[PDB]
């Protein structure tokens, strides 16, 4: 009998730090004698430096991808600015969007987005701000600047966030303003009405509560908002990607602290105590030991970029049928009663915000699945029930109680009516 | 008289001769990308997470005339056209950058990538008296 | 790339290990077993190496190809032998049909799409308040008012074409920023 509109939020990880591994300097950094040896192999660190950049490859066409995705068939108009948008049918999009034409210039996300990256640190310019106050005494000892001086250093992505930004912002904008390039040409209080009367609600109730229904989108934003200042499941994704990486890093720089059977892990004592002669056998067992630790990271590597690729290619998909488009099928945007979906810029993925319809209260009415007219011939709701109030056969939606007429655009015709049908011959087409 | 890590590595000391002390950290290790072109002379040089004049100080032994200060690091042999945009590119850099090659100054042009637009409209966006402004086929 | 693999993979075979050659012909015909025995061990212990990067490198592309597989029968089951209602699935939105042609290591795709080549400016009403707190709403369209008389026109080709029942909806009440328009009796 009642209703209003709730919001969830959900992260896909798309993206991953682009890990590049100097495998020469890994191995044999400031030792000539262990070059030496290591040239006696080469294929690899070859093979090795190769499986790298073919991983780096795929990540760099999964960005391109989704970026494509993102900006596909959009248009918008050139007298847009901010100033002049954010507010649509009494429904304020101010949290949502940023700045793209006669506006803003270098880097600036939305609050939204901003809020999502101050909650984590190693984000595409943590990486570039701690890789570069290495030089200059900023930190004394710093893992990452380690890590760097050992052959292991991650690369920025070949599109920065604020692209990805401007595009989720392009693809916001495309639904709220003509020509509704998002929305099939459809206004969005048109739409959201068209959608909400999808799910089986009649268009009476919905064209008396207008307001009601921005004023539960506000609150519905307004609490997502206020939710993401603690740490919801969402934001507990991408801290989780980050500590992961965090490890295995950790544990690939700790492989140069293992014996492997010789008489020291450091390279400075085994050749400032033995001779060469005397020291090749450690230095091979030592090249093995670190090879066989490198071979692994990069198989762990392709398996965790193939889940990626995996979870770019549903992220894709959810963002192509449920955000740029109104998708018939049930269950797979939202759960059940989903009206609309909107994308936002997240840390190596994206956020959706879902809306959907959920009733308060409800009500025991009785509902019959069909009727048997006069003249032998049936009658079947469409979307709906079969009530009878006052001795009088009435019609009602499936999703909210709201007695009307029967007519034409609510039943089908059947030339012969089922035995399980309830006799009404008293009512007649009205 | 020595400090240890964890690990076992010397990251500090007591001198015996003037009782003072020390910390000891590890000197600077990297590399260095080349961007070359298919028929070029000299490739294009990037030091990531360095400054030139550091560069220049103390790894860059060699003459460059051309170097300048960007958002990844230290650029030799190139210039500085971040004003001008292309749609596509062979060599990207990240960031949204890229670097673009004149067939012959340094021949190398340091651009940004703008891989995706949107298409514009001269139509309103307000209503025009209670309508909106719609292009139809 | 299957090329570069395979070249890798035999250029493999070179490789000394850290033995005195990487050519077993030499090492038999100047070593004994008893010293030899050690070389051959460390290139047999490489070339397994070698083979067991190979087939995880395998397994992984071959993941990849299937994943990629499955995606394209998906794709000629939803886009070819049948139409989908979804949109941005088998094309650009304006997708019309779709054919498939037998291609090397994969298949090939004929999209049609609905493209426009010339456009004008009008205006247009989302709805219209008819006589009696009646309310309706165009269907894949939009209100257009020529010779001071609205009109029905498609949202993809300008055409106008009379007010009909099938073209819009019916509601018993009309929204507050609906145009007023009382001389519509189109019923
Ligand atoms: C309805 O169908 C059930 C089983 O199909 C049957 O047992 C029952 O008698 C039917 N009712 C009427 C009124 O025909
Ligand atoms: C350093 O300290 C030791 C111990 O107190 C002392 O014997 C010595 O004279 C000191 N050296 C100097 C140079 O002060
Ligand atoms: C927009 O993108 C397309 C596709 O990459 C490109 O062909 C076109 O030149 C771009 N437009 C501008 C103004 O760069």
């Amino acid at each position: 009998t009642n209703f209003t509109i709730a919001g969830h939020e959900e992260f896909i990880q798309t993206s991953s730090p682009k890990v590049t591994i100097d495998c020469s300097a890994f191995v044999c950094s400031n030792y000539a004698a262990c070059h030496d040896l290591l040239s006696e192999y080469g294929t690899f660190c070859d093979n090795i430096n190769s499986i790298l950049n073919e991983v780096n490859d795929l990540l760099d066409i999964t960005q391109l991808q989704v970026a494509n995705a993102l900006m596909q068939g959009v248009t918008l108009s050139s007298n847009l600015n901010t100033n002049l948008h954010s507010d649509v049918d009494n429904i304020d999009f101010k949290s949502l969007l940023g700045c793209l034409g006669s506006q803003c210039g270098s880097s600036s996300r939305s609050p939204l987005e901003d809020l999502l990256f101050n909650k984590v640190k190693l984000s595409d310019v943590g990486f570039v701000e701690a890789y570069n106050n290495c030089t200059g005494g900023s930190e004394i000892r710093d893992l990452l600047c380690v890590q760097s001086f050992n052959g292991i250093k991650v690369l920025p992505p070949i599109l920065s966030e604020t692209q990805i930004s401007g595009y989720t912002t392009a693809a916001t904008v495309a639904a709220m303003f003509p020509p509704w390039s998002a929305a099939a040409g459809v206004p969005f209080p048109l739409n959201v009405q068209y959608r909400i009367n999808g799910l089986g609600v009649t268009m009476d109730v919905l064209n008396k509560n207008q307001k009601l229904i921005a004023n539960a989108f506000n609150k519905a934003l307004l609490s997502i908002q206020n939710g993401f200042t603690a740490t919801p499941s969402a934001l507990a994704k991408i801290q989780s990607v980050v500590n992961a990486n965090a490890q295995a890093l950790n544990s690939l720089l700790q492989q140069l602290f293992n014996k492997f059977g010789a008489i020291s892990s450091s390279l400075q004592e085994i050749l400032s105590r033995l001779d060469p002669p005397e020291a090749q056998v450690q230095i091979d067992r030592l090249i093995n030991g670190r090879l066989t630790a490198l071979n692994a990271y990069v198989s762990q590597q392709l398996s965790d970029i193939t889940l990626i690729k995996a979870g770019a290619s549903r992220a894709i998909e959810k963002v192509n049928e449920c955000v740029k488009s109104q998708s018939p099928r049930i269950n797979f945007c939202g759960n059940g009663n989903h009206i609309l979906s909107l994308v936002q810029n997240a840390p190596y993925g994206l956020l959706f915000i879902h809306f959907s319809y959920k009733p308060t209260s409800f009500k025991t009415v009785l509902v019959s699945p069909g009727l048997c007219l006069s003249g032998d011939r049936g009658i079947a709701p469409k979307q709906g029930y079969f009530i009878k109030q006052n001795d009088s056969w009435m019609f009602t939606g499936s999703s909210y109680y709201y007695p009307e007429p029967i007519s034409d655009k609510n039943v089908v015709f059947m030339n012969s009516c089922s035995v399980n049908f309830t006799k009404a011959p008293f009512i007649y087409l009205n | 008289n020595l400090l240890y890590d964890s690990n076992g590595n010397i990251i500090g000391f007591k001198d015996f001769l003037t009782n003072k002390t020390y910390t000891i950290l590890p000197c600077y290790s990297g590399r260095v990308s080349a961007a070359f072109y298919q028929n070029s002379s000299s490739p294009a040089l990037l030091y990531r997470n360095l400054k030139c004049s550091y560069v220049l100080n103390n790894i860059s032994f060699i003459s460059q005339p051309f170097y300048f200060d960007s958002y990844l690091g230290c650029v030799l042999n190139a210039v500085n056209l971040t004003s001008y945009s292309v749609s596509s590119c062979d060599l990207r850099m990240g960031s949204g950058f890229c670097i673009d090659y004149a067939l012959p100054s340094s021949p190398y042009r340091f651009v940004t990538f703008e891989p995706f637009n949107v298409s514009f409209v001269n139509d309103s966006v307000e209503t025009v008296g209670g309508l909106f402004e719609i292009q139809i086929p």
